[PDB]
């Protein structure tokens, strides 16, 4: 098994999301020593309001 | 951003391999979405085979 | 505690999602010897563009 | 690192979501002795059909 | 699909219980949504009681 | 509701700190959204330094 799960803020390009998954998947295949074809990756997106730092939301500001 | 990694296998990686991975993940995020160095919240979990589907035919 | 979390590609019927929740909860109660009443299960759906294998999304087909 | 993630049912107000994020972050910083400014918290919501107890969805009320 | 299990109790399950659950889970995904065996990504996490709400009164 | 906590640092927290935290987390969920005591699904994960950006 090798599975990756990204949790990120909304509002990135389609193209950027596809780059993360391609580069992260190759990096993981190579390092953990697993065929690339077995690597799963899941993206989960979050509104600015549901990511907080120091208790206050990214929506600030 | 947060990256969770779940690995399970007969030959898990040593510290040095994981830290090469961590540095590379960090740089990928900074290259693609501009995440500043040091901000990626990264969690690697080494999952024991007995706690995955491979537990069916261990030998 | 006994909590299950499914992460799955969207597109399945509400009857399928319900039958997975029901069958997997009963299976976990029996296997791990916990009362069925204590078993929680969360279902989390993902678009085809957000599930990748060997670096490439499911919308790639 | 100190990161929290909440998974909970859809339906709460935004003032509730924010009070949760504020109070749990401050509680984590103090209990675990880490500076408040390093604590992150993520909220995930799910619909009532996707939270199940005893195998039965919350939407069964009743 | 992915399935994460979080278990906490006086007594962590032996290998037999996990085998049983693994095979039931695969068969269920196969029968209900057609998932070939074993494409299911299964992850069982055994959480120590001091890492749950139960830490308040052990 | 579920609350996952990921902690990494120099020394892992003793029982006392986790007690204080579980108690405050319950009371906080109880006060803000009404979740009865005992129903919060809390999972603390102590993650070792080698398994993180550190």
């Amino acid at each position: 098994m090798l599975l990756l799960r990204i949790t990120m803020l909304e509002g990135r390009s389609t193209e950027q999301k596809a780059e993360l998954a391609r580069a992260l998947s190759a990096a993981a295949a190579a390092a953990f020593d697993v065929p690339l074809a077995e690597v799963r990756l899941i993206i989960q997106e979050v509104p600015p309001t549901h990511w907080t730092v120091g208790g206050i939301s990214m929506a600030e500001l | 951003p947060m990256l969770e990694v779940f690995y399970s296998g007969d030959r898990p990686p040593d510290r040095t391999r994981k830290q090469a991975f961590a540095a590379e993940a960090s740089a990928i995020f900074q290259r693609v979405i501009g995440t500043p160095p040091g901000r990626l919240q990264l969690i690697i979990q080494i999952v024991s085979p007995e706690n995955t589907l491979a537990v069916i035919d261990l030998d």
